[PDB]
């Protein structure tokens, strides 16, 4: 079955560091130079393997043909409202670039606004964050080429379309937010470094800092208006209040759902917007994250954890802004995530709750936090959302695992709020009727109950006959959510599947314990809940291990290498989409530095001790029993991913090869594809997600042999 | 959005 050879791959043997008494060799550090001609010829000579392998079978083109087909759907974002006009986003079908339309009104011929698509020849420029004037006259956007997390900020009048020359420069993790008397905007900058800043390098961001750019004028004019070069991993984030009479600082180091919260009344600046602003240190600690909703006066509206890890509203008076005295306005429900809040119509605010991985949408009434309507959602997602404090009316938007979904509008200047269909697209050859969702709760090994979504064909016998694709995250506070996926469903319908997502530890599907639950010291219960996962679609007949397949990506990746290491048994396919694989170096590289709040950090004897049992890189290992190998296994990375630099997948390959390549009984492939002008994810244009979905089920029908379904 |  294999029909290749693995790449030469030298082992600079000498390269060993002392981690607190324990020596790590790290025989494939040279493999961290992205620019060395040793790198790209590795890079090179794996990609020229694992190509063949994966177009060899003629279920590439077949799925990759079903893909374009029924991918090829209208795909519409909620529309939302700035000054006197209508913007929507808005995909033809296979555009690869969605497109920024505007209207004069709801009822208005629309045309286009901004698109991206014409930046590029291959869809590479990407729209990455955006803000219009207060008065929706005035726009900025943001460019990310290649993938990379990297942009340059441009400008646009609204009337006409206007281009404008003011071009920013060295913006990466950044807010945008005009003052509201259109002079300007707040946005953020690193300082100049040596080196490529392109996303092809691997050198630390720090020092960032908080600029403001007059409209008209160079970006070497900009006001530095906050700075912390005492503390250079601090990132601060500015937003104006609703009323624009207050700046707020949101300020974080690490990626905790934790703030400081600094804020400042512009008309207290002596001469506008001169320098540093005359900050008020309002919470001064990362002890809880402060979301700014709205503010009447002097009393503001946050979304907080503090004393509460399933969030709830309060209100604190900057006026008497101790602890002690501040209003619980929405207390803290006793399981259900308070995802996000807006305020809407003045005195309305929208909030949307976590019920076991389902969303929930509600109004209340701003004053006393009473609830007034339940916008009713069949099982799924919110994912969309429009409505500020200005306007008069909300759009929602739906989704599922069975259906691309639905944008709902509601006008709340009526008396009785009644959502309707705005907008609704459905997909012809996936009948939703043919498949169910079901969600179980399975215990992990300390018996906490963990929640799984499964998604099959109807009627389907539990004898373990079916392949299966589990899916699974665990960190950061991210809650995974149903959405609709073509390519999956392609999977169940042409491929005879069962999908599967774990909610396991980590995420924040029941909020900032869950999210602890699998952080620090408490990592390994991220990949015991998901082994769990894969034991009971087994245990309850969904599949068998040489039929399963496991898929995460970077944080995902890292959960689904550790799995492969430490359960090679259970699984018979590994996809892992740019994974964090070094444990002992992530930090040291672009952003890295920031998931020490999930991880820990090897510099720490302590997280050490946490880190080196379970880090990729450094767990490959020959199974013991003659009968078990290593599952097939696929890394997919980019070379313009400088979010977890390809250097994780590439030393990762390299040792996989090596350790368990290299071995007789070893017949899984393990396979690497490092792609061109891609990064991360965000901003992938069309044709590239669906090359990728192709290559990884191709992987697997060519690994489990399985037929396609015409 | 700076998470892996």
């Amino acid at each position: 079955m294999l029909s290749f050879q693995y790449p030469d791959v030298y082992r600079d043997e000498t390269a060993i560091q002392d981690y607190h008494g324990h020596k790590v060799c790290d025989p494939y550090a040279w493999l961290e130079d992205p620019d060395s001609e040793q790198t790209k010829a590795f890079v090179e000579a794996q990609n020229k393997i694992t190509v063949p392998f994966l177009e060899q079978c003629p279920i590439r083109g077949l799925y990759k043909e079903r893909m374009t087909e029924l991918y090829d759907y209208p795909k519409y974002s909620c529309h939302f409202k700035k000054g006197k006009r209508y913007f929507y986003f808005y995909n033809t079908g296979l555009q690869n670039q969605r497109v920024l339309y505007v209207q004069d009104s709801l009822e208005g011929e629309a045309r286009v606004f901004l698109d991206p698509n014409i930046l590029s020849d291959d869809g590479t420029v990407a729209l990455r964050g955006y803000a219009f004037s207060e008065d929706g006259e005035y726009f900025a956007y943001g460019l990310s080429a290649s993938g990379s997390d990297w942009v340059t900020i441009k400008f646009m009048k609204v009337d006409g379309a206007k281009e404008l020359p003011d071009v920013l420069e060295r913006v990466k993790f950044s807010c945008m937010a005009w003052t509201h008397d259109g002079k300007g905007m707040f946005y953020n900058a690193y300082p100049q470094q040596d080196g490529k800043s392109d996303g092809t390098e691997t050198s630390t961001n720090l020092h960032q800092k908080l600029y403001y750019h007059v409209l008209g004028t160079d970006q070497s004019e900009d006001i530095l208006c906050a700075e912390f070069p005492d503390e250079p991993k601090w990132m601060g984030g500015a937003e104006l209040s609703d009323d624009g009479r207050y700046v707020l600082l949101s300020i974080r180091e690490g990626c905790d759902p934790v703030n400081r919260l600094w804020y400042c009344d512009l008309q207290q600046e002596s001469n506008g917007i001169t320098g540093i602003l005359k900050w008020v240190k309002l919470i001064d600690n990362f002890e809880g994250e402060y979301d700014y909703v709205t503010n009447e006066g002097t009393v503001f509206t946050f979304k907080t954890n503090r004393h509460s890890p399933n969030y709830r509203l309060i209100n604190i008076d900057f006026t008497d802004p101790e602890e002690s005295k501040w209003k619980v306005l929405v207390p803290e429900h006793e399981k259900d995530v308070l995802e996000w809040v807006a305020c809407v119509r003045s005195n309305f605010l929208v909030l949307c709750y976590l019920h076991d991985v389902k969303n929930t949408l509600q109004l209340h009434d701003l004053a006393t936090g009473a609830l007034l309507k339940i916008f009713p959602l069949e099982v799924g997602s919110v994912v969309g959302y429009s409505g500020q404090k200005k306007d008069t009316e909300i759009f929602y938007q739906f989704t599922s695992f069975l259906s691309p979904g639905i944008i709902y509008h509601c006008d709340l200047t009526k008396e009785e709020l009644e959502p309707r269909v705005f907008r609704e697209v459905t997909v012809k050859g996936i009948d939703a009727s043919d498949y169910q969702t079901v969600q179980i709760f399975y215990p992990s090994k300390d018996g906490t109950k963990i929640p799984m979504f499964i998604v099959h064909k109807k009627g389907i016998k539990l004898d373990g006959s079916h392949p299966a694709f589990l899916y699974g995250y665990g960190g950061f506070n991210i809650s995974i959510t149903p959405n609709y996926s073509v390519s999956r469903l392609i999977f169940v319908r042409h491929m005879g599947g069962v999908l599967a997502v774990a909610n396991i530890r980590g995420g924040g599907e029941y909020g900032e314990t869950w999210h602890k639950g699998g952080i620090l010291a408490n990592k390994q219960n991220c990949f015991d809940d998901f082994q769990c996962a894969a034991e009971y679609l087994i245990k309850e007949g969904y599949t068998s291990p040489k039929r399963l397949t496991i898929n995460g990506g970077a944080n995902g990746g890292l959960l689904v290498a550790t799995c492969a290491n430490q359960r090679p048994d259970l699984f018979g396919c590994v996809i892992a989409q740019v994974g964090v694989m070094d444990m002992l170096k992530f930090h040291k590289y672009t952003i890295g530095h920031a998931w020490t709040t999930d991880y820990g950090c090897s510099d720490s004897k302590q997280h050490f001790e946490w880190l080196i049992k379970y880090s990729p890189l450094h767990n490959v290992k020959l199974p013991e029993a003659d009968d078990i190998q290593y599952p097939s296994m696929l890394l997919l990375t980019a070379d313009h991913d400088d979010r977890v630099v390809p250097l994780h997948s590439l030393k990762f390959i390299a040792t996989l090869q090596y350790i368990v390549g290299r071995s007789r009984k070893q017949n899984n492939p393990l396979l690497i594809h490092v792609d061109t002008k891609a990064g991360h994810g965000a901003g992938k244009p069309t044709a590239k997600v669906i090359e990728e979905v192709s290559d990884m089920f191709a992987f697997i029908a060519r690994c489990l042999n399985i037929d396609w379904i015409p | 959005g700076f998470e892996p």
